[PDB]
RNA sequence: GGAAACUCAAAGAGUGCUAUGCGGAGUGCGC
């Protein structure tokens, strides 16, 4: 239970990273820690992803205290450069958030991912 | 209205008490009048223990007047009627009603107890044990309950088995108060000298030293330290250097003040190995609980411990010729302590000087040893 | 709370008898406080002794149903249990006595070739029991001598027996002529009371546990409660939805009347229909 | 068959005997569920027979922990074996009515002669006695239940969450909101000492302008009688010599010497206040070096305390996003983009030294090196 | 401030207090609140910092009380007949609203009746409404002792006698620093007050 | 953000309307001189020496009870006399407003399971007296029966799909008879498969089989999608 | 009461007449008779709220009537509508 | 014609309130 607790295993990591990639290509993903907490207190955030190898860890560990307050699920993944490549962007991101949108084409995949991570927690 | 039920419960005793010639109806109607008023004030609303007290007082006074007119008119001690037990049994009934309605005040509880003790010529510890049981259950924390119960059934019944049981029960319910631990040790030495002098009586006409007091003293000090350190730092164990060290030394201060009280009213017992048990007390106080009171801090406590270590052998009288024989240990201890202490050297020197000044042809060699000590 | 602990699909055909048991196995302390055992005989030639995980105590923290089955060659109609030593008895084509430790009938008990429509043990002198056969007959059995011991034949068929809890040698037969019969046992030639006021066949009956007020439920859509020493209805209970009420029993505190009908429902009633079931201040009680 | 029940209160344990049994079949009836709301008909069911309060509040928190984990504690053991009668072999097993099936087996193991009931009937009269509450005891307690469970609630919450005792910005926010206010009012009081002593020295105010040295020498020279030395005047400080000459050449001055001692006490009162300042300032320099060391190393103690005060608290500052670390006055184009760089760097530093449970300084140092290498374009 | 200065940590509260600080039925409240206290703990450093602020508050209170005694002695030196009449606090408040002592010596007694209720007076002029009757002078002891609207009447007569005594010890050059005619006017307004409290408009 | 707004008592006691150009909803603060959450406070001056007392604006987009209030509930049970058991108290978002609409006399036992909102909740709770923080899981009211006594309304902002068992166990243990029950139901967190008022019908039926008689429901639609405030009362005796 | 009712006797009437104070709102219909108990009061601003909805120091008109007097575009709308009302009513 | 009370009379509702059940022994059995 160290600090970044709901850390996904390999298969769930890979399916949340591929739904991250198609969300980023659909322009439904907002990336980075402060854009993540900005959309978190805007209220449009379906679930958030945080890379648990950042330098150091607290820079995104501020985000659970907002997200579990506002009742959105949150996952950790093991690698910033994996999240950066999956966001489709050149630098390593550490935090990412799926904006809620009913005009999405990825809605059922989003909901299946959400159900798996909520059963993870 | 159940007041009518009580008021005509009390009719047959006054019926027989009138038909035999001690009262007349013209005054039993008066005592019935005042009894009616008392019963109404009793089982009315918003009543009080003072109403119960005045009812008890009035019924005891009419009981005494009943006995007075019994020995005056009939010239007998009793008339073997219904009345003679009835009036005190309804006094006890009033007491029972008042304890059930108002179990708060130990004053009314205590005078219920005292009346049942004074009736205790006739009545029973079968009756006493029940009211002590329910009083004990309603007040587990109050220590005078356990102490008065132990005093009663040890200074009338002298049942040491039940006294050990209720003292262990009282310490089980609150191992926090010093007074109950203190009087447990007091009862322990009381019956230990009782059976030492009892076997002395057996030895005249024809092992069991203070190890029990030692064991309960040791668990007393451990439990008392735990409960003082838990009385302080109320909800959260404070974690720093100086407040932690100050709380440990404050516990050690209060605990060893309590063991000093144990010593200074332990020496009232003369019919046992008082010096050996005080030596055991100082030996248990020697090794410390995370403080090291002797060489480290609490140096004033270390000084008083050293002076107690000397005076435990130096316990003597004005007729001190055996002290002139055995004060070599005192001089050896004072030398071996002056060779250790730095400014407590001066403190212990002045203290042994004042103690020898309390100790002081037989005064001539005593004057020689006084010049030796000075 | 008025709901079941558990339910089961017990047998294929009808269930014809069931009772409750405090069994004693010779290989177990039978824990009669964390779980609770009933048993039932039925139409498909089987008797089944059944556990129930009951939740009334909290001594513990699992073995729900069918701890053992008995098998008979003919059908079964009735059950009751000797309330000591775990020996129960069944009415079928012939009455069998068996305990819960062995899968064979320990005794045949019948007079001759006639089925046994119901039976009931005693509440005290527990070795004695009664039964009713479709010979329109009452047969008493004693299990000390292991034998039937007397039989009377009446006019119409006796539906159901129930013994007395207090008198211990008086029982009540409910038969199909429209009246119940408070019989003695020691003198079986005069049915020492006849409770009369019904209009159809009286299906069962039991006593109140206080022993002086009995309850009959009948084939007309109405139960009624009798005093013992009158012989006419103290009170009639009926409702529009109950129909053909078959099994009425009396709860063990003499306050409630459980009426299981034919339309499915089982209902609660008060016995004294005007009283209420709260504690009362002594002015109300007086 | 419910003979006793055990009710666990914030002040201590209570054990009630059951005089009359509640009805078992009609327990869902209106007239039975209203008698546990009538008090004068609930006391016909339940008599209080024992009540052992907790000795200390530490033992209150300990018993609350042991009940919440379902364990038996020693005070509970004491009250149970005092009150419950020992039974025979298996006939008439005595019966408690407790409130949970997890406390069931533990006291069953501690007392094999005791049986525990927690059904609807047990929870029914449990919630009856919880509803009526302190009216049952008729004053036989030392404690009020609502304030007692207030204290017990904050204690139990704090011990469950491991809330720290030092990691606390509530010192720092009111410490800085204290010292800026007292800097203001010692400026006010030093100006009042200046205008008061102008009636005795109208000339000294222009020559010695400093407030603290001014008041400290006003405490020194009471009346215009210096006249001889310069040593102590320079020790309070040449300018001393000019003030010494102007004490006898100024003479635009009254005396009021018989009650100038209140000005002498007042100036040293300003001295004691201004010396309480800078030691409070040393205190919060240490407190920002201990609580938010990355903030103290990156931005300094004054801007750090102003930041967490102006935000409201440390956790609120941390959970603020990097753009809403806007402020007025502090964070000292070419200044604008470096202000934004310093802003999100100190928000990141705030996240670090908040959510780290016992923070270090090395990340504050590397943030300082990052922002200085960033502004070194100029 | 005295109870934190005595106490410090609430852990110590079960064994050290004395009931000169506060009455004894509140000390048991203090100890019981110490053991049921929902507060955190602190260190000796911030404990001594707030202890220093506690003694700072105590010292400033003691300084305020000695300043009030200073004000009493100095106004008894300045305008002794005035403070013999009215009171030192209200006299000082009148001089504070005045400016200088001669600057309110050159005033009609009407103004000294209304030298505190300024905006109420001016707004009750502005709208055609009814004026106040006390000014600042309401906090004087004599108009406090009067009860009704005769307290407004005694506010008028105390303004008049205050103007008399005020300009006496203002423009005097050799007055005895004794408050003699101030005391005389005090006896005059006092017997005036009793002979108007004898009045009651309701019949007997 | 600096203009002047009049106050007015609402229908429910304790809560106030602040009518200006637009008209806010507001409550009377317990802890003056502070804003816990980030809301705006309107400060009024009562004229004796004059007092300065402040009123915290209740945000209906951030607290479902304020959504239900200005969506219009016929009655609450959060009166300024009562005691309130707040199941699922996340933060000082809504519990502060429920606290200071209860007032200085009555208690709000707020419960919470998660630890980070719990510790900022107790840091909120040190500043107003009348709330009691609980850091226990709501599924086991046995492990905090020690410290809450006979609350006379329950609010439930718990968002996990065993809501009916949660509110049933807690109301059986601590809610007094004829007491208030206010539920916020979130259909996407109960079950996303079937539609919103189908799950509202399921939860209403589970309430009235747990003999909480439901009097009233509200959809709160212009503020949040697919929630429902259900107000009922614990009947416990004579559901009919 | 009727001692501060002079200062606040206008603003409650215009809050009653909010329906036509600005031609972009259409507040929903209620009568709003003047209540028996009320209190004026000003907002104070969140300390993180800055640059966004805080009114400045010299911009804080100390009455809602003065704040409404402030913007001359609103007063221009008042002027043009009252002028067309006057010419259509004469 | 409107307004003071310890003016009284009559109803109603709420809060409380507890509303509130031969004997010492000894002698053999009752686990």
């Amino acid at each position: 239970n160290p600090k970044a607790f709901p850390l996904a295993d390999a298969a769930l990591t890979q399916q949340i990273l591929d739904v991250v990639q198609q969300a980023a290509n659909l322009r439904q993903l907002k990336k980075g820690a402060n854009e993540a907490t900005k959309t978190l207190n805007r209220g449009i955030s379906e679930f958030i992803i945080m890379a648990a190898d950042c330098e150091p860890i607290e820079i995104l560990l501020h985000l659970p205290l907002l997200c579990e307050d506002k009742n959105v699920p949150y996952v950790f993944v093991p690698s910033r450069v994996a999240l950066g490549r999956a966001c489709g962007v050149s630098r390593p991101v550490i935090a990412a958030s799926i904006t809620t949108n009913d005009a999405s084409a990825i809605k059922t995949q989003i909901y299946a991912v959400k159900d798996k991570i909520e059963t993870l927690l | 209205s159940k007041t009518r039920y009580y008021l005509e419960q009390c009719i047959p005793e006054m019926d027989d008490l009138v038909e035999k010639g001690l009262f007349t109806k013209n005054e039993v109607s008066l005592i019935m009048k005042k009894r009616t008023d008392f019963e109404h004030r009793l089982n009315s609303r918003g009543s009080s223990i003072n109403d119960y007290i005045k009812y008890i007082n009035y019924e005891s006074n009419v009981n005494k007047l009943r006995a007075k007119r019994c020995k005056r008119i009939l010239q007998v001690k009793k008339t073997n009627s219904l009345s003679d037990w009835s009036i005190q049994q309804r006094i006890g009934f009033i007491y029972q009603r008042g304890t059930n309605k108002f179990p708060q005040d130990l004053k009314f509880w205590a005078m219920y107890l005292n009346y049942m003790k004074a009736r205790g010529n006739q009545t029973s510890y079968k009756k006493i044990h029940n009211i002590y049981n329910q009083l004990l259950k309603l007040h587990p924390t109050n220590v005078d309950i356990w102490i008065s119960c132990a005093k009663y059934e040890y200074e009338v019944h002298a049942n040491f088995k039940s006294c050990r049981n209720i003292f262990q029960n009282g310490l089980r319910f609150n191992p926090d108060v010093p007074k109950l631990w203190y009087e447990y040790v007091k009862f322990e030495l009381n019956f230990i000298t009782k059976l030492i002098n009892r076997r002395k009586v057996m030895g005249l006409i024809n092992a069991l030293r203070g190890d029990i007091a030692l064991t309960i003293f040791d668990v007393c000090m451990k439990t008392l330290g735990k409960h003082y350190i838990n009385k302080h730092k109320g909800y959260y164990a404070i974690s720093d250097s100086k407040m932690n060290i100050e709380l440990n030394k404050e516990t050690l201060n209060y605990l060893f003040s309590e063991s000093l009280r144990y010593i200074k009213l332990f020496d009232e017992f003369l019919d046992l190995e008082r010096d050996y048990l005080i030596n055991h007390v100082l030996q248990f106080w020697k090794n410390d609980m995370y403080d090291l009171s002797l060489r480290k801090d609490l140096p004033e406590l270390y000084l008083k411990t050293v002076m107690i270590d000397i005076t435990l052998n130096i316990r003597y009288m004005p007729v001190e010729k055996l002290d002139i024989d055995q004060l070599q240990l005192s001089v050896k201890k004072y030398f071996a302590y002056i060779s250790k202490l730095d400014s407590a050297s001066v403190k212990s020197l002045k203290n042994e000087y004042r103690s020898y000044l309390q100790d002081n042809a037989e005064d001539d060699p005593r004057y020689k040893i006084l010049d030796l000590i000075i | 709370t008025r709901e079941e602990f558990v339910s089961f699909k017990a047998h294929y055909g009808l269930v014809t008898g069931l009772c409750v048991t405090q069994p004693r196995f010779h290989d177990k302390k039978p824990d009669l406080k964390s779980q609770n055992f009933m048993l039932s005989c039925s139409d498909d030639k089987t008797v089944k002794l059944w556990s129930i995980n009951v939740d009334d105590y909290s001594n513990k923290n699992n073995e729900e149903g069918l701890i053992r089955t008995f098998d008979g060659e003919s059908a079964f109609q009735g059950i009751d249990s000797h309330r000591e030593n775990s020996t129960f008895a069944t009415g079928g084509a012939k009455i069998h006595l068996w305990d819960v430790n062995r899968l064979k009938p320990v005794s045949d008990l019948s007079w001759g070739a006639d089925n046994i429509t119901s039976l009931k043990f005693n509440q005290n002198e527990t070795d004695i029991l009664a039964s009713t056969g479709s010979d329109n007959s009452i047969v008493l059995y004693d299990l000390r001598t292991n034998s039937p011991t007397q039989k009377i034949v009446q006019t119409m068929r006796t539906n159901a027996i129930c013994w007395n809890p207090m008198e211990a040698f008086n029982f009540v037969t409910a038969n199909e002529d429209h009246n119940a019969y408070y019989y003695d046992m020691r003198n079986l030639s005069r049915s020492l009371n006849v409770f009369k006021d019904h209009v159809s066949a009286v299906m069962d009956v039991d006593f109140s546990p206080t022993g002086d007020e009995i309850v009959t439920g009948s084939y007309d859509k109405s139960i009624r409660i009798y005093k013992t020493n009158h012989g006419h209805s103290r009170e009639i209970y009926h409702t529009k939805r109950m129909q053909h009420v078959f099994q009425v029993k009396y709860s063990m505190d003499s306050k409630y009347i459980i009426s299981g009908s034919d339309d499915g429902n089982v209902r609660l009633w008060r016995s004294k229909a005007w009283e209420r079931s709260n504690v009362k201040t002594t002015r109300e009680k007086n | 068959p419910i003979e006793y029940l055990l009710f666990e209160e914030p002040t201590g344990y209570a054990v009630f005997k059951v005089k009359l049994q509640q009805d078992d079949i009609g327990s869902r009836l209106k007239e039975v569920q209203e008698q546990i709301n009538d008090f004068g008909a609930f006391t016909k069911l339940i008599e209080l027979v024992s009540f052992a309060p907790f000795k200390g509040a530490a033992e209150a928190l300990e018993n609350a922990n042991d009940i919440s984990e379902g364990l038996v504690s020693e005070s509970l053991k004491a009250i149970l074996d005092l009150n419950l009668p020992k039974a025979s072999s298996k006939k008439k097993n005595i019966t408690l009515a407790i409130s949970d099936k997890n406390l069931g087996p533990s006291i069953k193991e501690e007392f094999p002669y005791v049986d525990c009931i927690s059904n609807e009937l047990a929870q029914d009269l449990i919630r009856g006695v919880r509803l009526h509450g302190e009216k049952l005891f008729k004053g036989l307690q030392s404690g009020d239940l609502e304030r007692a469970q207030l204290g017990l609630g904050h204690a139990y919450s704090r011990a469950k969450v491991k809330f720290s005792v030092q990691k606390n910005d509530n010192h720092i926010i009111q410490a800085i909101a204290l010292l800026d206010q007292l800097d203001k009012d010692i400026n006010t009081f030093a100006m009042r000492v200046k205008e008061w002593y102008g009636w005795h020295f109208p000339e000294l105010a222009k020559l010695v302008p400093d407030n603290y040295t001014f008041a400290k020498l006003v405490l020194f020279i009471k009346d215009k009688a210096s006249l001889n030395d310069d040593s102590l005047h320079d020790l309070a400080a040449g300018i001393a010599q000019r003030v010494i000459d102007n004490a006898r050449i100024s003479m635009g001055q009254d005396i009021s010497e018989t009650d100038m001692e209140n000005v002498c006490v007042f100036a040293q009162r300003v001295a004691s206040l201004a010396d309480y300042r800078r030691q409070l300032y040393d205190y919060l320099c240490e407190k920002m070096h201990t609580v938010a060391p990355n903030l103290s190393e990156l931005i300094g103690e004054v801007i750090g305390a102003r930041l967490i005060s102006h935000a409201g608290s440390l956790t609120n500052l941390s959970k603020q996003a990097a753009s809403t670390v806007q402020i007025l006055g502090a964070e000292k184009k070419n200044k604008g983009r470096i202000s934004r760089y310093l802003a999100n760097k100190c928000s990141m530093a705030s996240r670090i030294d908040n959510y780290s449970e016992e923070p270090s300084n090395v990340f504050g140092s590397v943030l300082k090196k990052q922002v200085e290498q960033r502004l070194e374009f100029y | 401030a005295r109870i934190i200065l005595t106490m410090g940590i609430r852990s110590k509260a079960s064994e050290t207090d004395l009931s000169e600080i506060l009455p004894e039925e509140i000390e048991e409240r203090v100890k019981t609140a110490a053991e049921v206290s929902m507060g955190t703990e602190i260190t000796q450093t911030d404990l001594d910092n707030i202890n220093a602020l506690a003694e700072q508050i105590v010292e400033f209170a003691a300084y305020r009380e000695q300043l009030s005694n200073y004000l009493s002695a100095r106004m008894k030196a300045i305008a002794p007949n005035l403070t013999q009449l009215v009171g030192e606090l209200v006299g000082a408040r009148l001089i504070a609203h005045s400016g200088s002592l001669i600057s309110l010596a050159k005033s009609p007694a009407s103004t000294i009746q209304i030298l505190g209720a300024e905006k109420a007076l001016f707004r009750a002029l502005k709208t055609k409404h009814d004026t106040p009757k006390y000014g600042l002078l309401y906090h004087a002891s004599l108009v406090g002792q009067a009860t009704g609207k005769n307290k407004g009447k005694i506010a008028r007569v105390l303004a008049a006698k205050a103007a008399v005594s005020l300009r006496y010890d203002a423009l005097a050059e050799d007055r005895d620093d004794s408050g003699d005619i101030g005391l005389e006017s005090r006896a005059k307004v006092e017997n005036r007050l009793s002979q108007l409290e004898g009045r009651d408009l309701r019949t007997t | 953000g600096g203009a002047k707004v009049v106050i007015e008592p609402h229908r429910h006691a304790g809560v106030y309307i602040a009518r200006g150009k637009e008209d806010l909803l507001v409550t009377k603060n317990m802890a003056p001189g502070e804003s816990v959450y980030g809301e705006k406070r309107i400060s009024v001056e009562e004229p004796v020496p004059p007092t300065k007392v402040e009123y915290r604006v209740w945000n209906p987009f951030r607290s479902k009870l304020a959504a239900g209030i200005m969506g219009g509930l016929d009655e609450l049970f959060i009166a300024p006399g009562k005691k309130v058991l707040y199941l699922g108290a996340a933060s000082g978002t809504s519990v502060s407003h429920v606290s200071d609409v209860v007032g200085p006399e009555g208690v709000v036992y707020a419960v919470e399971f998660s630890h980070r909102p719990g510790r900022e909740l107790i840091s909120m709770a040190k500043k107003r007296p009348n709330i009691i923080p609980i850091i226990e899981d709501a599924r086991h009211p046995q492990k905090y029966r020690m410290l809450i006594g006979m609350v006379d309304c329950v609010f439930a902002d718990v968002a996990q799909p065993d809501q009916a068992r949660i509110i049933a166990l807690n109301s059986h243990m601590f809610l007094k008879d004829q007491g208030g029950v206010v539920i916020s139901i979130k259909a996407n967190c109960i079950d996303s498969t079937v539609d919103a008022e189908t799950v509202f019908a399921r939860e209403v039926q589970k309430l009235r089989e747990e003999r909480i008689k439901p009097l009233e429901q509200l959809t709160l639609e212009p503020y949040e999608r697919d929630h429902c405030i259900v107000v009922g009362r614990y009947m416990r005796s004579g559901l009919k | 009461d009727d001692n501060m009712r002079r200062e606040v006797q206008r603003d409650l009437l215009l809050i009653k007449h909010r329906a036509a104070l600005d031609p972009k709102r259409h507040y929903k219909k209620q009568r709003w008779e003047v209540p028996e108990r009320f209190a004026i009061g000003t907002i104070i601003e969140d300390k993180s709220e800055f640059y966004s909805s805080r009114m400045n120091r010299k911009e804080r008109k100390s009455t809602i009537l003065e704040t409404l007097m402030g913007d001359e575009a609103s007063n221009k709308y008042f002027k043009r509508k009252y002028n067309e009302i006057q010419e259509k009513s004469t």
